[PDB]
RNA sequence: GGAAGACCGAAACAGUUCUGACGUGCAAAUCGAUUGUCAGAAUUGAGUAUAGGGGCGAAAGACCAAUCGAACCAUCUAGUA
RNA sequence: GGUAUGCGUAGAAGUGUUUGGCGUAAGCCUGCAUGGAGCUGCCAUUGGUACAGAUCUUGGUGGAUAGUAGCAAAUAAUCGA
RNA sequence: CUAGUCGAUAGAAUAAUGUAGGUAAGGGAAGUCGGCAAAUUAGAUCCGUAACUUCGGGAUAAGGAUUGGCUCUGAAGAUUG
RNA sequence: GAACCCGCAGGUACGGACCAAUGGCACAAUACUUGUUCGAGCGAACAGUGGUAUGACGCUACGUCCGUUGGAUUAUGCCUG
RNA sequence: UCACCUGAUGCCGCGCUAGUUACAUAUAAAAGCAUUAUUUAAUACAAUGACAAAGCCUAGAAUCAAUUGUAAACGACUUUUGUAACAGGCAAGGUGUUGUAAGUGGUUGAGCAGCUGCCAUACUGCGAUCCACUGAAGCUUAUCCUUUGCUUGAUGAUUCGA
């Protein structure tokens, strides 16, 4: 009901672009972070933050690597008052131990 | 009519190709706020309002230029619209109220009279 | 010891076969692969000559301002059929 | 040039027309609606005199499309303010 | 690196055919006008070089071997002898 | 010398399809790798797909599994007359 | 649902028709008199629909959007959505796929150098690769199989009546 929660999510980012091409991979994943988020948030205005082009234009075009921790921060409109009020923020959190390391929400709501 | 190849939505008005024109629903979007600004000036309460009568027309168009094939020119003309809107409120329609015209004498009542009155008509 | 109109090759130029890419182009001739010469008969910016039945032509009737078996522009020219 | 004590801001020329009519027919007469300053009938003459056309000249304008053709060469753009 | 540019309509989408860059087990010109697009060869050192020659060639002929990385010794100089 | 009638085995061409195996093409995922920057150690960083080898999903042929039974009646023999 | 027979309810005996004769009537005539004319129309029949009238019966789908992927130039076509049997994101198992990471350490070595010391003749700081921890490691549904682990989840619009 408050939905300002923040959740410490997983991706999978490759899984998500096959049927692109190289060249268009990867910014492509960059819009389709732009589904990955809402389809487990629901709300629209991913501003996605300059730390995550920092790893995602890392090696380059050909692949961002495979797996990114992003943290999902639905965070309120403090203004601009447009109809729309609740969007989500991204950070980059860089962890590189992928064998089980889960997806949770425990976050406190000031990081 | 096309070439719109298709799109799924138009089957709510049933012949399937259909387009969803940017630039062309801008410049209604304030226009009909520019229709909605003065009825306020009347004093009339907008809900009430539904969009009666509204036609487009074209204009002088201009003339740009493309340069093409062995020396050769042709005109690039885009050609602008005349939006108008009329807005009324929820009123009626009206089909018509008519009368008869008659021109009775000595021998036309009797035959309303002989199946009317000498023969009893049961209901 | 480094000479020759000597060779394979690059910006300089040329323009061959693909008869390939557009043939209402990128264009009233170009792009992309391919191929030839490449220290001389070489390549070239400027100055100056040459004139319409003639200039010029390592010779095809090529070239002379997108025109060339005679231009190009006004007339005798509403020339004749 | 002669002519009708010719109509004309109390609406004259053309423009439309699901008002009405005369010719065999070309063509007029007529009502309404624009319109704003000039016009026709008889009889003498007469000029650059009536157009569907000329691969006709010039100026709008169609269908195709008024949204199709295609805006594809030069590595490739990106989040946040 | 130094200087400077993202300027070529855009987000999207995996149909043909086309546009260019490819590999495809067998055989390998049968294909087609024709071995033409296209494939092998390609650098350098070591040999090894055929007929015809105007005795300057043909000559890179053909026909071959050899070619990393890492660890070492052997050699080619100058000043003060 | 009846490849007679038939039965059996197979085979050609097209035909319809699928992919278990095997052939192809590549998860451009990954291992060895040259050249350059990333100071050195991971990568595949960029050479418009660096080149190489194996390579699963599919998709495919060169592989695979398949492709048949009723009724009139010409040519004709006979049937009775 | 429907016509027929029967169990059997009941009692129309409401209304039948013909032939002969008598009676009580009412109605019926549009001079139109060489009349018809765009030939009514009532009755009745059914068809109706509308209006206030008449009782009853009744308590959904489709359509895109969003999906998914057995489909795909688009549309269409197969599906999906319990406060959560599931969808869906993940992890986890299994299947595979290159072949055996980085990390240390190693008798792992062509040796060359430093100290090779006085004895112990040693440490390596160099060493291309090999060996152990190691069939490791990364890839694995995007158009894989697996869930009792983990988290996410409903609140839209738009059309339609015999």
């Amino acid at each position: 009901i408050n939905e300002v929660v923040t959740r410490e999510c997983t991706i999978h980012l490759a899984k998500r672009v096959h049927n692109i091409g190289f060249k268009k991979r990867a910014p492509r994943a960059i819009k389709e972070i732009r589904k990955f988020a809402e389809r487990e948030m629901g709300t629209t205005d991913v501003r996605i933050d300059t730390r995550l082009n920092k790893h995602i234009w890392s090696k380059g075009i050909r692949s961002t690597p495979f797996r990114i921790r992003v943290r999902l921060a639905r965070r309120r409109n403090d203004d601009e008052d447009s109809p729309n009020k609740l969007y989500t923020y991204v950070t980059y959190v860089p962890v590189s131990t992928f064998k089980n390391l889960q997806t949770e929400n425990v976050e406190s709501s000031d990081d | 009519n096309g070439g719109v190849g298709r799109c799924a939505q138009a089957k709510q008005w049933k012949t399937t190709q259909g387009r969803w024109p940017k630039k062309s629903a801008e410049f209604l979007l304030q226009l009909l706020r520019n229709a909605e600004a003065n009825a306020d000036c009347k004093g009339l309460d907008a809900d009430r309002l539904v969009v009666h009568h509204i036609q487009v027309n074209r204009a002088q168009c201009l003339r740009r230029r493309t340069y093409r094939a062995h020396g050769r020119i042709n005109p690039y003309m885009s050609s602008p619209c005349h939006v108008e809107v009329i807005l009324t409120e929820k009123e009626e329609l009206v089909s018509k109220a008519t009368d008869d015209e008659p021109a009775k004498k000595k021998l036309s009542k009797k035959k309303l009279q002989r199946q009317k009155e000498k023969m009893l008509r049961s209901e």
